[PDB]
RNA sequence: GUGGAGCCGCCGCAGGUGCAGAUCUUGGUGGUAGUAGCAAAUAUUCAAACGAGAACUUUGAAGGCCGAAGUGGAGAAGGG
RNA sequence: GACCUGGGUAUAGGGGCGAAAGACUAAUCGAACCAUCUAGUAGCUGGUUCCCUCCGAAGUUUCCCUCAGGAUAGCUGGCG
RNA sequence: GGCGACGUCGGCUACCCACCCGACCCGUCUUGAAACACGGACCAAGGAGUCUAACACGUGCGCGAGUCGGGGGCUCGCACGAAAGCCGCCGUGGCGCAAUGAAGGUGAAGGCCGGCGCGCUCGCCGGCCGAGGUGGGAUCCCGAGGCCUCUCCAGUCCGCCGAGGGGCACCACCGGCCCGUCUCGCCCGCCGCGCCGGGGAGGUGGAGCACGAGCGCACGUGUUAGGACCCGAAAGAUGGU
RNA sequence: CGCGACCUCAGAUCAGACGUGGCGACCCGCUGAAUUUAAGCAUAUUAGUCAGCGGAGGAAAAGAAACUAACCAGGAUUCCCUCAGUAACGGCGAGUGAACAGGGAAGAGCCCAGCGCCGAAUCCCCGCCCCGCGGGGCGCGGGACAUGUGGCGUACGGAAGACCCGCUCCCCGGCGCCGCUCGUGGGGGGCCCAAGUCCUUCUGAUCGAGGCCCAGCCCGUGGACGGUGUGAGGCCGGUAGCGGCCCCCGGCGCGCGCCCGGGUCUUCCCGGAGUCGGGUUGCUUGGGAAUGCAGCCCAAAGCGGGUGGUAAACUCCAUCUAAGGCUAAAUACCGGCACGAGACCGAUAGUCAACAAGUACCGUAAGGGAAAGUUGAAAAGAACUUUGAAGAGAGAGUUCAAGAGGGCGUGAAACCGUUAAGAGGUAAACGGGUGGGGUCCGCGCAGUCCGCCCGGAGGAUUCAACCCGGCGGCGGGUCCGGCCGUGUCGGCGGCCCGGCGGAUCUUUCCCGCCCCCGGGGUCGGCGGGGGACCGUCCCCCGGACCGGCGACCGGCCGCCGC
């Protein structure tokens, strides 16, 4: 409110009378006239903190963190385990890289690009999208927001030459440029691995645009993959190996019980 | 108020301050307003570059910036002289002209005036119906392009000399020391009076 | 998905042009398909209905093969009323009862001189998009 | 059980996020309670009528008061 | 009779008006009413909205127009 | 081991009743509440630590002697896009890497060996080096010795290990260096010999150095400026009726 | 005295024009307090804001230096980032507090008076006709202004005239019109994809399930909305450099109208006064020995004047040219005319107002100012019979429901009525422990253990055990075909037909410079442009170890399925 409960001209009664001190509003004649104005008790009053429309809405992230978030969100799209656990039915499709392509950006008529989807047996994620077709709940069915949906694969591409028709009326998916990618639609809620699906123009720039560790990319100045700080990972190896089992101790295995 | 140890602050809004406040939640509204205004500008115009005019070479004021170079505002005018061209011609062939700005060097003066005419070598005109006044053939074989972008000469070019390599001598390395700027400004604020000290011995007679 | 910023999506707007619409765009809202034969003489599909056409009527209470002529069309209260569909009241007096024409369907047109220019026209520029695909 | 069109788990995020009290605000209702009261300027009674209905309306008869600086007759202001 | 009164008309807020009482000035008068600055200020009152677990005080020293208050040192938890 | 149903078996909840025992009405300031202190008739809904700016420390993350695009620009005339991505010959700038003095200004390297000018307490040349030293100091290293079925012929290992070493961070201390000054003494230099420069030795003042840790983001807490936890005056001023 | 020329003036219902008023969100000028903070409070602060008054516009204000600088000099204004919560001010307390540099957005510049030349070459009105739209013009004649000075050229960056020399005849608006329009301009109206096909549930479908092998169908259209309930397909319509239809925009070419600039030399001209500044007084600012502003007094000069951030005198220098004027963008917008969207509020909320809301009503008046949404798909809103005068019933009727019956969805608590069960002298209520009753729950009722193994007995099958036939995996195998890690080199293999850097190196290289008497000496470097070289990642052969999530092959053992 801009200014609610003030535009009023009320003052407190002040003296005994058997009132409580909030402020009264004044006159006589009609309802409104002796009422309890302005103050955050009172029915008509001006709310406690007017809320301002110069809240720090709008937060920073340092360039770094956000190329290192999104080589982060990217290899995750390869595991076949992240992302048949964030939701997305990879089940009976083939290799995880899904690679299509340069052909698949001539598609001007979506009557192709489904049986595309369907080839490729991604079209078992789309069905599973058509069920999530449901009805928002709460009290959003009036902010013109009401249908929600389970988002689907993401096909990345680069020179459009008429996939951005002929995919943008299948729901879920989402279709994003190879040169200018998005974390918040790579992750949608935060939670890593969406599924993907790529075309040889965009699979090979990679190399050149985020780089490796062997040099940097070419298509961003100031930038090289970053270092992983676990070289060998999986410690279930690394603690069946023989360096640790010469230098151990020995396990120890008796319960020792409470005595009476 | 103050409490245990920490900053003593004066913080500035003891005088009403939210009557005027300026939230920038336009500023994306208006950065792809003024984009408008220079594709529809730049195109609406002619082959002639955006980003206006030739500035020239300009060198900064401060003692902090003088080591740097900055587009200026326009030549002023002794360039137009020293290359030959006419003042009200020369902002509609695309020169700027400033004539308030002075020249006190020839160093600079022939740092715009080979800058010029190379401006002027690399324009081409139109003339009106094809007579050609002054004005050579088809038009440069073609336009080549239809707008420049950013300045026309690349108006930084913060240029550095190599001075790659030398063998140090014998005077080098013996004087040019601390003590030639102890006795620099001993002739600074001791000139004056021993200006004064000399009429001493004029008087003395 | 809509793209044209100038045209809406929100819901607590396209009501209040909805239920306060004049009454000659009032007509267009209010419009009724033709039937699976019809629409392929006239090669047109839907028309805004009209005075003294015949129609069948699909999804209600009064369902089907009951073809008859329509009788008043209160475009006020988006309502139609048709020459069998009726209903006794209490008293024993019979009145006609509502239904939406969007649950209704033409059966036999009614035609003068302005509806052969609105079957012209409606049915010239289907053909218009089978020749885009040239 | 009533009710007739929406809603919830988990993972993150964001608040105008929890009431027993402020002679708190607003709406609602009780005990009090069928209680205080309907007591200034003397006063009403009988029958007939229209009425489903009569102490109070009308009609008559009788007894009354205001009693010409009026509880009378007309106004200005105000009311519409 | 320094008499009582209708209407008309004059004087307005630190102003009016007073055979004076600080009366009267639209139920308001030792400074009217109305709106705004304004959500004025308070070391002074009243209130302060979920559960379990763990630790758990102080009313003393110095300085202050200080004595119903703050500063500081003490006591206290949290992080290590 | 033994006993029994068509009304009997087991069980309480916000069910009712009886009995024995313990039991004054909550909120609140206060040394002290059931108080003959004050608010509360009873329900329903509303109702009070907020948001920004700034600083501090704690913590998380990214980069690290650096860092950060916040301000602009580029990327069809696109729902979500008022996003996201990119620039770097946009690093201008901000904070940081250097302090100190009122200021003009100046402005943080030593250790050893050889040797020399009268080694004058004062001083100088060549080389190796290089943040000096004392005490603690987790960790690490060496480790005499000890360890197995007959006594000799040996191995990676393991196990305690007296002593001894190199000793991180940090703490106490001594020493040095920079700057301001103070006292005391000679020496050196000359874009040109002066009410010029540079210096040394002791004592002190500094928010300093002595192999840098910062910046940006986020969160929590604390303290302030903001109507600032909600509600409260007697008043004050301006403009009017 | 009478007539006349003027000068200062009047009068008019003279002819023709003009200004006031409203709004006020942003802008401009002026006047401008107190609460508050200082723990009191006088200076200060709040604040040059609130109120008051006047001015306008789609923007206004500002503006082409009487500047900032003090070095290698910048170059109108406005706005944002930084300068900086810094210099500076302040009971030096509380607190207030700029600017220049620098990076960006936009970047447009000009006019006059005066000194001078041209015989007022200037303008208004009036009348006629040229001839043209809805009108404005050059013609043709008649009244004015004006010599106390109109118009051309002219502005301080210099200008003017006379020379001399070397180039060139342009530009300007309109006109009925033809062709483009940039999202292809803007406005307007009418159109443009596909299911109601089968079963089934419901009062109603928009629900559930199904549509052979093409996935029932359309997808540049799966945004949204109403439709008897949840709809890509039933309808508005969303998509599309989709069409056609109408009206208006800027830009062809005949008849208009104006129409010589340039460089040197010579001479000549060259500037705004009660203003600048000083003295004093009030306000103001960070401006401090007065920054701006205003009053009053004193009142300038021309190698003069302003500024140069500590009063002053002298002495150089630096920059600038005031007291006259216009001007687009970048910027500001809580009023309006339209729009679009929202990690908003959802009828005690959100504005005061979702509805006959600035309305009812109060006050003399300024002014204060509410409460108040929902029947159902459809009113199908209860015809009719009956008691009562009617309010109201009881039967009947509609509908899925009157348990929706005209402020009618959901119907909470306090409170009330009755029925039911229980109980009754310490007001009731509570806590702890039982007991008794009830409502119901399961249990389910002397009718409860359940699953493995084994020995009996009948009863009926069929693999197993064995093996070949078999598609597939696991495990170690010669890494034999393809693998990659970090390296030495070599082939520099593409360097002069790799990529990228490097304040590596390159005066014999490439033009345009300065220095030097028509040409030379690199004569030293410049601006520019090569190619030699270092460092790092790309093909090849040789070399390293495991051939590791880098895997296919055959070979083996041991599984498994038919
Ligand atoms: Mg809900
Ligand atoms: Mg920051
Ligand atoms: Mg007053
Ligand atoms: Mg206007
Ligand atoms: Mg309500």
């Amino acid at each position: 409110s801009e200014l609610a409960g003030h535009q009023t001209s009320a003052e407190s009664w002040g003296t005994g009378r058997a009132v409580a001190r909030i402020p009264r509003v004044r006159g006589g004649g009609t309802h409104r006239s002796g009422q309890g104005a302005f103050g955050n008790m009172c029915r008509g009053g001006r709310m406690f903190a007017p809320t301002k429309t110069w809240r720090r809405w709008h937060r920073r992230v340092n360039t770094t963190q956000k190329r290192y978030a999104i080589c982060s969100a990217l290899a995750a799209s390869a595991l076949p385990a992240l992302v048949m656990s964030k939701g997305h039915r990879i089940e009976e499709v083939p290799e995880l890289p899904l690679v299509v392509e340069d052909k698949v950006e001539g598609y001007k008529k979506t009557k192709e690009a489904v049986l595309l989807l369907k080839k490729l047996k991604a079209w078992n994620d789309i069905k599973k999208v058509y069920a999530s077709q449901r009805m928002r709940a709460g009290k959003g069915k009036m902010r013109n927001r009401r249908r929600i949906q389970r988002r689907g694969p993401c096909i990345i591409y680069n020179e459009d030459n008429g996939i951005i028709k002929a995919f943008r009326n299948i729901p879920g998916i989402t279709l994003l440029n190879v040169s200018k990618l998005n974390i918040l639609k790579l992750a949608p809620g935060g939670h890593v691995g969406r599924f993907c699906i790529w075309t040889e123009s965009a699979f090979r720039k990679l190399d050149e645009l985020y780089g490796t560790w062997r040099k940097a990319a070419s298509l961003k100045s100031n930038y090289n993959l970053p270092m992983h700080k676990m070289i060998n990972t999986d410690l279930s190896r690394i603690l069946k190996s023989p360096e640790i089992q010469r230098a151990l101790r020995a396990p120890r295995k008796k319960i020792h019980r409470r005595v009476l | 108020a103050p409490s245990r140890n920490g900053m003593v602050l004066k913080p500035h809004f003891h005088k009403d301050w939210q009557r005027r406040v300026a939230t920038w939640f336009n500023q994306p509204a208006r950065k792809i307003r003024r984009r408008k205004a220079r594709q529809a500008k730049a195109r609406r115009i002619a082959p002639r570059p955006a980003s206006g005019p030739i500035r020239p070479i300009v060198r900064c004021p401060t003692v902090r910036y003088h080591t740097k170079v900055r587009a200026g505002r326009g030549f002023s005018l002794e360039e137009l002289r020293v290359a030959g061209i006419h003042k009200k011609v020369a902002r509609t062939i695309g020169i700027s002209v400033d004539p308030r700005r002075r020249n006190k060097s020839t160093e600079s003066l022939q740092a715009n005036v080979q800058r010029l005419k190379e401006y002027r070598s690399k324009l081409i005109l139109f003339p009106r119906k094809p007579s050609a006044p002054k004005k050579g053939d088809s038009s440069a074989e073609e336009l080549k392009l239809a707008t420049q972008l950013t300045g026309p000469v690349m108006p930084v070019r913060n240029v550095y000399k190599k001075e790659k390599a030398r063998v140090i001598t014998e005077e080098e390395k013996n004087f040019k020391a601390f003590a030639s700027l102890r006795m620099a400004r001993a002739n600074a604020r001791l000139f004056g009076i021993r200006a004064k000290r000399a009429k001493e011995a004029a008087e003395q007679d | 998905m809509k793209f044209n910023p100038f045209v809406t999506s929100d819901r607590s707007k396209n009501r209040k042009r909805h239920f306060n619409a004049p009454s000659h765009i009032r007509r267009k809202i209010m419009s009724s398909p033709l039937s699976k034969e019809l629409r392929q003489k006239y090669n047109v599909r839907s028309m805004p209905i009209r005075k003294d056409d015949e129609v069948q009527v699909v999804r209600g209470h009064y369902k089907g093969q009951q073809i008859g002529k329509v009788v008043q069309v209160y475009r006020k209260k988006y309502v139609i009323y048709i020459e069998r569909v009726q209903r006794e009241k209490a008293n024993g007096t019979t009145v006609h009862v509502g239904i939406h024409p969007s649950k209704v369907v033409i059966t036999r047109l009614k035609l003068d001189k302005d509806r052969k220019k609105i079957l012209e026209r409606k049915a010239k520029s289907r053909q218009v998009g089978k020749e885009k695909g040239k």
